[PDB]
RNA sequence: UUUCAAGUCGAUGGAAGUUUGAGGCAAUAACAGGUCUGUGAUGCCCUUAGACGUUCUGGGCCGCACGCGCGCUACACUGACGGAGCCAGCGAGUAUAAGCCUUGGCCGAGAGGUCUGGGAAAUCUUGUGAAACUCCGUCGUGCUGGGGAUAGAGCAUUGUAAUUGUUGCUCUUCAACGAGGAAUUCCUAGUAAGCGCAAGUCAUCAGCUUGCGUUGAUUACGUCCCUGCCCUUUGUACACACCG
């Protein structure tokens, strides 16, 4: 072993993801975020972004333009399950599918980076007897 | 508007993507030599076509 | 009458110009040798660390000697043995594309082969002159 | 030319074509001595054409083959056919009949198929079973 | 554009036609003073397709095997290109099909 | 798990095996191993030196078998 | 080359990163007893220790136990490539990092909070103790 | 030997002497066997504009306390790895496409990427330099360097789209299993068993089939004891024929 010490510290705490803390996090431009990301995001970027996964953010964003109290920023339905969260839509609330629901989620920061419909169940899950 | 959507889906690289030449089926397609035929149909075809059963 | 590679056992003609290599010293080693794994399919690296790359690349050399125009991705499927896949059966996969590219672009600037016309790297016209000479200082015993 | 007669021996897909010459006992195996041939546990098959009728034979023959199809222990057993079947070949036709058949007849009486190629060859697979003969287990 | 090496090729499904073609060019090449090379034996390509015997899926597993054989030869002349065509049409067959290539 | 196999070689087993071995018909890997209590490595260490020393000698050579006997 | 004999210097039992080994071990596979160290990875900070892989554990000395201990902990200083390391592109820091006995299952726990806190699909069949790479549970997984 | 017949068993010759080996075809009737989910094959019933037609988006056919069937890895030393040796056959392959087989060179630990070239093919990929296997080493009877599930983090490929990880690669984690009860399956010579390779599916995915070859046996070459079927005799009140 030689020798173990345990101690801890924090730099005014704060979220951070793979070095980059909230505050620069959500302001990057997605095209600068998705280089510090995982290999499958990184591809899908490159491989060119029909309309659908831009056209929710604008409305994504939009929505948040309604609301200037800062509460909840209202919630937009969608179909598209394929997006990949950015920093972008941190604190939106969207409604994506299961095949049968608008199953309603809010955009945590450490929910940045995952696939959208990943997080709403699409099978109620199994319970025998 | 509606034909932007109406058979908007790819269609290609896929079993949708072909069909029998005599069946427009989709399931058991022959792709080999370009037959491009429902294995059902290659039977019902396969002395015209010149393919017998010899071993 | 004369000696050349084919008179004498492959497996003890690596062995001796292994051995020439190393002490030779003019072969350029590549950083990783002490690193990587032979084969994506292997699942350890060589346990002859300090003298494995001197003995493949000898390998490399004695094949070639015996054809005409093997290219570089052909060395891989030569090496190349069965994964273990752990449930599915086992599968052919082919050796490391650097490993294999870096012996014959190494010993290409050490005088023993070049690129032959029409793909491939034929054996040079001192490299039939040296190989032939290893040959005849093994037998001697 | 000189006197020169061309031969081969068969296994499996394994073919040995031996030529054999008239030389100083010249034998090689795709330009290799027959002293290097690797399967080693197995280098006293081909070397038993050899030790069977004397080494004398060869002093005024040299013997060049070649071996391709088939596998490493396959390629061996076409290559000590094709030896066997060149030394008789050139005894027919350079030497006189009476010693073609002297040499036939300790060959022959030793191994069958150092002058017969063997007919065997692989059945082929039927369906509803993973070989030849063998079939996929049943069950009621 | 006299003279001229050519080679023609010969495929067919039927080996009787394609060889009594062969067989006629290479007689009218004879009382015909010109060099010639063939025929020469391609190795046959044997067309294999594998279906299954149900066109439902029940039964014992029967498979049928059925096969088409393609036999390709081509001979090499030594004559003028105007003369190579005529023996062709002398010698046309509707099974057997014929490319010429200079 | 009762085998326990001596792995290091200290000075009492390696005069008692320069004692021993020479008195055996027959040594070899499992021989060494199965009568010196010693493990399976140490024993291929001692047959390729105990030859080279002259104590031993060579049967036959191979990789998966090494068969010895006395130079007596 | 030939066979050696020691007294008093051999050591039965190590202790390294708070996990006891067994000195008659090779030094190689010694090493893979401590969790996160596989066999690919303790052939290398041998190498690059050099510590030849022909020495039963208890054969070593403290130098080169405390040299070894020293490159685990600081694999990228020692020319360690960043692919081969076990924690690389870390969630937090973005640095790639090898963590060992008594850090992996730590931050492995913290990773399955991570699922289990933003609700995710393979956070929730880990919670459940399923498969979550989609492998059918049907007709497999039917211990306890 | 034999009814001296049909034949059978031994030798000799022979490439071949088990119908020479293996298959393809295959009679008289029959089954409520399975398919209208192969058909622009069909009768009838249902539906036919809020469609059960057809199309778009998303999910599902994978969903998991459990029983059963076809299989793959293994439980090690006749072995794992690490280097070295290094041999087949059956086959397939493209154009203004909608993109085929892809060598050779160059990057990359890999997976993979890129630039050229060959091949509509006995020409080029390809001798598909495949794997078991052989030689020399490390390991040393230890849940061990057997075994590689499960899972974490990361890197590429295909695809509009990979989340319920398509697949591949890297590191780490390293579970049951220490040869399996009652039962039961397949098999007689290049056969069984290993061992891989190609073709079909296929944008991607082969633990599947259809074939092919490499290494290559033990034990019968007999019988009706079990099981199934056929024939002969027999009983029958059955003939929609014992599902009587
Ligand atoms: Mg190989
Ligand atoms: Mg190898
Ligand atoms: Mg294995
Ligand atoms: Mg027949
Ligand atoms: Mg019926
Ligand atoms: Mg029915
Ligand atoms: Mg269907
Ligand atoms: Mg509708
Ligand atoms: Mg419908
Ligand atoms: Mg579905
Ligand atoms: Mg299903
Ligand atoms: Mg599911
Ligand atoms: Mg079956
Ligand atoms: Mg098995
Ligand atoms: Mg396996
Ligand atoms: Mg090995
Ligand atoms: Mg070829
Ligand atoms: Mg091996
Ligand atoms: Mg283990
Ligand atoms: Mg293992
Ligand atoms: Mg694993
Ligand atoms: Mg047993
Ligand atoms: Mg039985
Ligand atoms: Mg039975
Ligand atoms: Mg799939
Ligand atoms: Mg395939
Ligand atoms: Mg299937
Ligand atoms: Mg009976
Ligand atoms: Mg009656
Ligand atoms: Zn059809």
């Amino acid at each position: 072993m030689v020798d173990a010490t345990a101690p801890k510290k924090r730099t005014f705490k704060q979220f951070s993801f793979k070095g980059v803390d909230l505050k620069d996090l959500v302001e990057m431009p997605t095209e600068e975020f998705t280089k510090l990301c995982g290999a499958r995001v990184r591809r899908r970027f490159s491989r060119g972004l029909d309309s659908k996964p831009m056209g929710l953010i604008k409305k994504l964003r939009a929505a948040r333009a309604a609301t200037e109290p800062n509460e909840r920023p209202a919630v937009v339905k969608t179909h598209l399950r394929n997006m990949i969260v950015v920093p972008e839509m941190i604190g939106s609330v969207v409604g994506v599918y299961n095949g049968k629901v608008f199953n309603t989620v809010e955009i945590k920061p450490e929910m940045v980076g995952h696939y959208l419909g990943e997080f709403s169940i699409t099978y109620t899950p199994v319970r025998h007897g | 508007a509606h034909e932007n959507v109406w058979f908007s889906h790819p269609r290609n690289f896929g079993k949708g993507s072909r069909q029998c030449r005599h069946c427009s089926s989709h399931s058991g397609l022959i792709r080999k030599y370009g037959l491009d035929l429902c294995r059902q149909c290659f039977r019902e075809k396969a002395a015209d076509i010149g393919f017998n059963k010899y071993r | 009458p004369g000696v050349s590679v084919r008179d004498v056992p492959a497996q003890d003609f690596i062995n001796a110009y292994a051995q020439f290599l190393q002490r030779q010293g003019k072969l350029e080693v590549p950083g990783y040798v002490d690193i990587v794994k032979t084969s994506a399919g292997n699942d350890l690296p060589p346990q002859e660390a300090e003298t494995w790359f001197y003995k493949r690349a000898a390998s490399i050399a004695r094949h070639i000697y015996l054809r005409k125009q093997v290219g570089v991705g052909a060395l891989n499927k030569l090496y190349g043995g069965a994964k273990n896949r752990g449930f599915r059966p086992h599968k052919h996969v082919d050796a490391s594309g650097s490993i294999n590219r870096k012996c014959v672009q190494a010993l290409q600037k050490i005088g023993v082969l070049e690129i032959s016309p029409k793909g491939g790297r034929r054996i040079s016209e001192n490299g039939q002159r040296d190989l032939d000479r290893i040959a005849a200082q093994t037998l001697e015993e | 030319s000189t006197q020169s007669v061309q031969t081969f021996g068969k296994k499996k897909t394994a073919t040995a074509v031996a030529h054999v010459k008239a030389g100083k006992g010249l034998i090689k195996i795709n330009g290799s001595p027959i002293t290097l041939v690797q399967p080693e546990i197995l280098r006293f098959k081909v070397y038993e054409p050899l030790t069977l009728v004397g080494l004398d034979k060869f002093q005024g023959i040299d013997i060049r083959v070649k071996v391709t199809g088939g596998g490493h222990v396959s390629q061996v057993y076409a290559i000590r056919q094709a030896i066997a079947k060149g030394l008789v070949a050139y005894h027919q036709k350079y030497v006189d009949e009476a010693s073609k058949n002297e040499l036939k007849k300790i060959f022959a009486s030793y191994d069958k198929t150092l002058l017969v190629a063997d007919s065997r060859r692989m059945e082929p697979k039927k369906f509803g079973g993973r070989g030849a003969r063998a079939r996929f287990q049943k069950s009621y | 554009q006299q003279i001229h090496k050519i080679r023609i090729t010969l495929t067919s499904t039927k080996v009787k036609q394609l060889e009594n073609v062969s067989a006629n060019i290479i007689r009218n090449a004879a009382q015909y003073n010109i060099v010639k090379k063939g025929p020469v034996r391609m190795p046959t390509k044997v067309l294999k397709i594998t279906t299954r015997k149900t066109p439902n899926g029940e039964g014992s597993k029967t498979w049928d095997a059925y096969e088409m054989r393609i036999h390709k030869r081509v001979i090499d002349l030594q004559a003028p290109a105007s003369t190579v065509k005529r023996i062709t049409q002398i010698t046309i067959e509707p099974g057997v099909d014929v490319e010429v290539t200079i | 798990d009762k085998a326990q196999h001596i792995v290091i070689l200290d000075q009492e087993k390696y005069d008692r095996i320069l004692k021993d071995v020479p008195t055996y018909k027959y040594v070899s890997v499992s021989v060494l191993v199965d009568r010196l209590k010693i493990g399976g490595s140490l024993a291929r260490v001692a047959l390729r030196q105990l030859e080279e020393d002259g104590i031993i000698t060579p049967v036959l050579k191979h990789s998966k078998q090494a068969i010895y006997t006395r130079a007596q | 080359p030939l066979v050696v004999q020691e007294q008093g210097s051999f050591q039965h039992i190590l202790r390294l990163l708070n996990t006891n080994i067994d000195g008659r071990i090779k030094i190689m596979y010694a090493l893979t007893k401590i969790r996160g160290v596989g066999r690919r990875y303790a052939n290398l900070v041998c190498k690059k220790a050099d510590v030849e892989l022909t020495k039963r554990a208890g054969e070593l000395t403290q130098e080169e136990l405390e040299r070894i201990v020293t490159i685990m902990q600081n694999p990228t200083n020692y020319k360690i490539p960043a692919w081969f390391l076990n924690r690389q592109k870390d969630q937090v820091d973005g640095k790639d990092y090898h963590v060992l006995a008594n850090n992996l299952e730590s931050k492995l726990r913290d990773d399955l909070e991570r699922l289990k806190k933003i609700r995710s699909h393979r956070g929730i069949r880990h919670f459940w103790g399923l498969k979550v790479r989609g492998q059918h549970t049907k007709t497999t997984s039917r211990g306890r």
